[PDB]
């Protein structure tokens, strides 16, 4: 039979059968209970709208993501999300399909063990396998080397790989991602008068960020230009009218990636954690990693980031090496495409964690040889 | 015990 | 049929059919298992890369030479190296070709006996013969007398020969060679800030030594000059950028040959063990040995050694004798060229150790008349 | 007058007048500029808190050590640290006191020359002398032979000495030390959910390592026991509550010393570099070095290391030799006690580098006879 390539993510759940080009169903991972009282009788009001249904009734819900930073903080809601994904968005019972979840690097063990225990006890799948979210993104590019920066919505991690041999001592995981950029944008919009507070209006700020923000090639020059002319002010129409005008908030929101001091984080930007991740590698594979830097994940879709990052790394790196940044147009679904490719391989067909194996060793089987 | 990948043959840079 | 003139050496395996000018395949003798985990499935990752293949993937391997000082310390790896040499670099099955290995003087017997046992049982050659590495280097020079200093990469030995009669009581074998010079260079580079530790970076230090180091004609004057001017500082680009500048480390690394007290060895340099080897000879053949001093082996390729050695010996020797140092441009492959010449001789064709002879007397046949 | 026995170290600066038992002032060597904005006026906020003052205001600072691995990477900060040490922790002007710095073996020359130039030009001491950090630790034990393993916080080096004659060709310097163990502990704590990222929280992880970690006598048995029972889980209270429970992270952090493959380092553990350092020595002083193995430095204070190391060396060494490991209770300050003893000697009183000598030969005097 065919395998189910699910990809929990944090912000958008992407799923679909193995062997295709794009995920079959992509929908936000939010579960929102209603918060008001409700007076109409017999309206058929449910107790929790999940997935894309709660992005249409969000006016009277309190949306809450079940995955904070890669890790899962609310297991009941995550189980509800998985149940919805299997039964309503794909309509395939899990009793007859292997599953291939994905997990960020350096995550707590208990999260992974609970994930496999749920998949084997509640949904009762035949066999499931958990894979690191960066190796798949490297599969999708058709490479076999390269250092991949997978800046998702929950957590940004940077896994270097050479000739198929991952370097476990050079993984640099940073917890700045799309959600913190949404919060920072929502916080700097208040400097013009627009106040978004409700958890429903966070979605509106996210839409503003997606449609308007861009990464500046040079920060100081853009700050000077936006403060003199008015060629940058782009307007946007809220879900009820009252258009708003975003000035130099456009390139200040995604600039947080390269200067995490804006949101008070100490660490260095995504332009310098990649160079540090390279320098921890051996001295003889640094040229190949320099030449095959891969971008993935949703948050790396800002217009103009593949040039800013290249300029920064070229500034840091030695002058002789060639710096090349692979930015495929299908960046958002790169991890899932790689997952489909991996699940479609014949050599991989014996790596699944078969159910009888789980019955013999318990949920701690995932840390064992079947990784 | 780390997961030791079994013995495969190919492929690369073609399905892409 | 044609004979296979293999030459194990220590650092570079040189092989080729008898009767040519240069070895057909020359490649480092290193066998390196991978050391990291490896996440890509189906990449076709082998368990041990040998020869020149492991000098390209050395970034994720742990290279380890199977021959320490002439002697062989790891027989399985040496068998692997031989198998590679026969089947992939020459592509001739050994069942139809005589072999002519080479061995340093004064080596343990068990090494030679195990070598012949392997060649007769595993590879199943028709007949093999083991020859001393210095007599061949004397063949290649077209001489018949002379004292040859064969400073390889494993061990430096100094065999005097007159009129074809070797003098077994005058062989002076010293264990300082190219590998110790590489280690000493890697140890003195730390005085400027460059630290090379990994077994892969030993190859980089070896490349630095080959391309930059030279032997000073007079040591104290060079030490004084390099400490005042800056005309010696030559720069070199690492495999990733970050050029380095070598100062007076240039002529201090190969100076260890003439002053083995630098690496803590007690013995006298290669300039004085040759004179001692001569003085042990009879009083009537010392003039001929003085006039026909032969250099061979890789490590004698330093620019300016054929003058320093001549100056030193002229200082030691009596003033009347003429001191001449033969330094052919084809020094590195001198032993193998001599091996080809010896294997191509008709008079030598009945000295091979035929397989039936080995079957009758066991591996101890090599010490017998068939030397 | 009295001499100042300073000891820069890397992680804790230890200083005090010559002739006492313990250093007068011991304080971390960190210089931390404030990173936030600061709104209270007239609060008397300085621009850099050094020493033990920045371990109390570390909540709003960005601490950065000025000494990375023995070598000094930030000379201005090191000058600030020295100025603080002289004027505020000892309150003795340096114009009237000789100084005795300490330096790791095999360090770059420029570091030592800059150190002496600073001490003679800025602080203007009467005379200063630089000594190798292992000879002092051998002084403090009251021995005159023995091989000392001085596993500090920056770099671990292993200097063998016999009858007062140091063996320069047998020094094995390895760059794994306490700081790498702190980073590895901070990296494996993430497997339970505790994430420490800020440079201030590195201090908290260091405190956890000091108070809880211990070296296992046998690694596999401990790994098996900690995975079945729960007798090892020791809890610890963070600086704000929320106690944490450390499981088998307790003996896995300091195990990196004996298996440097955990943090990706190639080299062999501290149990095998000592045996290699011994085997490079001459054949007649190996028994004495076996019997007088000395431990020093801070990182050798783990509970249970003097037994694990003895077991390992006894496994490696020949069965007849007696292996004894000297582990004095005053291990941490052993180098400084030895420094005090050396500075208090009458025979040593003429080895100082007098200022007029520096004026005549420049900073390069340190490499000369006055070592
Ligand atoms: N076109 C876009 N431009 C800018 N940001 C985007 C765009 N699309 C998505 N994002 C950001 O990326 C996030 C989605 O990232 P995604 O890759 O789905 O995360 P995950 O790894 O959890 O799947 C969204 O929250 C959004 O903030
Ligand atoms: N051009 C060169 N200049 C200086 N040193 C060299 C040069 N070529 C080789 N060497 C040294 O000689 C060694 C090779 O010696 P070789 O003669 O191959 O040893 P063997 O006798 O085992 O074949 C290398 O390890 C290198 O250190
Ligand atoms: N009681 C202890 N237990 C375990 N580790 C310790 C202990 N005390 C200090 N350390 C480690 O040793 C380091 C201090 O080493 P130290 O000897 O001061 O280095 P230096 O040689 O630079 O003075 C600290 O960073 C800490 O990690
Ligand atoms: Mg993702
Ligand atoms: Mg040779
Ligand atoms: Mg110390």
């Amino acid at each position: 039979t065919t395998a189910l390539v699910c990809d929990n993510g944090s912000g958008l759940v992407k799923a679909g059968f193995a062997g295709d080009d794009a995920p079959r169903a992509v929908f936000p991972s939010i579960v929102g209970r209603p918060r008001h009282q409700g007076v109409m009788v017999g309206m058929g009001q449910k107790d929790s709208y999940v997935g894309d249904e709660a992005q249409s009734k969000r006016g009277i819900l309190t949306l809450k993501y079940p995955i904070e930073h890669g890790i899962i903080t609310n297991w009941d809601d995550m189980e509800k999300i998985w149940h919805h994904t299997f039964y309503n968005e794909l309509r395939v019972a899990p009793e007859e399909h292997p599953t291939l979840l994905t997990e960020a690097p350096l995550n707590p063990k208990a999260n992974r063990e609970k994930m496999t225990q749920i998949m084997f006890e509640t949904f009762n799948v035949p066999a499931m396998y958990v894979a690191i979210q960066a190796v798949l993104s490297l599969y999708a590019s058709g490479r076999t080397t390269g250092i991949v920066l997978d800046s998702g919505d929950g957590v940004t991690h940077n896994v270097p790989i050479y000739e198929g041999y991952a370097l476990p001592h050079a993984i640099m995981r940073l917890d700045l991602a799309g959600r913190d950029l949404t919060d920072y944008l929502m916080k700097i919009l208040t400097e013009r008068g627009y106040s978004f507070v409700t958890t429903a209006e966070r979605e509106i700020v996210r839409d503003i960020k997606e449609k308007l923000c861009y990464v500046a090639l040079d920060f100081e020059n853009e700050m000077a230009t936006a403060a003199s002319s008015s060629s940058l002010e782009k307007s946007y129409e809220l879900p009820d009218g009252q258009v708003i005008t975003i000035g130099n908030e456009r390139f200040r929101c995604p600039e947080t990636l390269f200067q995490p001091s804006f949101i008070g984080m100490e660490s260095a930007g995504i332009h310098e954690t990649t160079y540090n991740s390279i320098m921890k590698c051996d001295i003889d594979i640094r040229k190949d990693l320099y030449a095959n830097n891969v971008l993935s994940g949703g948050t790396t879709m800002y217009p103009g980031i593949a040039d800013r990052m290249q300029k920064e790394i070229t500034a840091l790196a030695p002058s002789t090496m060639k710096i090349k940044i692979i930015a495929p147009p299908e960046r958002k679904y790169s991890v899932w495409i790689g997952g489909s490719i991996l699940a479609s391989l014949s050599t991989f067909q014996q790596m699944w964690i078969s159910k009888q194996e789980y019955d013999e060793a318990g949920p701690s089987i995932v840390h064992r040889k079947c990784f | 015990v780390p997961p030791k990948i079994p013995d495969g043959e190919r492929v690369d840079f073609d399905d892409i």
